[PDB]
This record gives structure tokens, C-alpha cells and sequence, in this order.
């Protein structure tokens, strides 16, 4: 039966600098690198001295 | 001169990784990076280390250079 399964089984220079420009851009620089959506607002309604700055 | 610095140090380890051949598996998935892969993607996956690691070449070196250039850019911004 074996011998039957076997028999049945056998049957170049500046385009590196400008793609290099490109990827450090891509994912270098917009990568969650700075914070003041808060201190903006606190010192656009101060009215040191009317209307408010951000109210205008 | 950071692309002068890297270019040729991923053709030096290529010309190594070619001397010492040792006939594998792997190999051939190692080195579908030079023929496949575009430069786009080529220089897209060898530019990344934000994260603990990545699959950064053997130049670990120009890393810090480049980290350098990039803290004293975004001091030179009005990023502190």
C-alpha cells in the first residue's frame, strides 16, 4: 500500500539629496512638534489696554 | 553633505554584505532593498528613528548629526 501511495505521490549625485529633502519633509518636520493652541488664546484675551483681540 | 556621509555608507555596507556572502534564506529578503524598493521607499524606511528603534542600516552614526541639525533647526524656530 505504501509503495502504491509513493508510486501515486512521484505521478545619482543630486537626485539622492532631493529625495532625501522630500522624505525628511514627509516625515520629519509635521510630526506633533510644538504646543500653543493655548497660550495663544490666554494672551489674545488679555484686554491690557474697548473690544478684545480675538473678539475683533 | 549628510546624503555625501550616507550614500556612500550604505554602498560600503553593501559592497561587505556582498564579500561576505554566506549562502541563506534570508539573504535574498535582505536584499531586495537595493534592486526592488524603489529610492522613494528606499530612503523613506532607512530615514526613520522617532520611535525606541527601527530597522535603521549599521549607520547609527549619522543619527545623531541628524538629530543635532534637526534640535538646532527647530531652535532657530520658535519651537523651544
Amino acid at each position: 500500500x505504501x509503495x502504491x501511495x509513493x508510486x501515486x505521490x512521484x505521478x545619482p549625485r543630486h537626485r539622492a539629496v532631493n529625495l532625501f529633502l522630500q522624505g525628511y519633509e514627509k516625515s520629519w518636520i509635521e510630526t506633533e512638534e510644538h504646543y500653543f493652541e493655548d497660550k495663544l488664546i490666554e494672551d489674545l484675551a488679555k484686554p491690557g489696554a474697548r473690544v478684545d483681540p480675538l473678539h475683533q | 553633505d549628510f546624503v555625501a556621509k550616507l550614500q556612500d555608507n550604505q554602498r560600503f555596507r553593501y559592497n561587505e554584505v556582498m564579500q561576505a556572502l554566506n549562502m541563506s534564506a534570508a539573504l535574498t529578503a535582505r536584499k531586495t532593498r537595493e534592486f526592488r524598493s524603489p529610492p522613494q521607499e528606499q530612503i523613506n524606511m532607512l530615514l526613520n528613528f522617532k520611535d525606541d528603534k527601527s530597522e535603521c542600516p549599521c549607520p547609527e552614526e549619522i543619527r545623531d548629526q541628524l538629530l543635532d541639525f534637526h534640535e538646532d533647526l527647530m531652535t532657530h524656530c520658535g519651537i523651544e
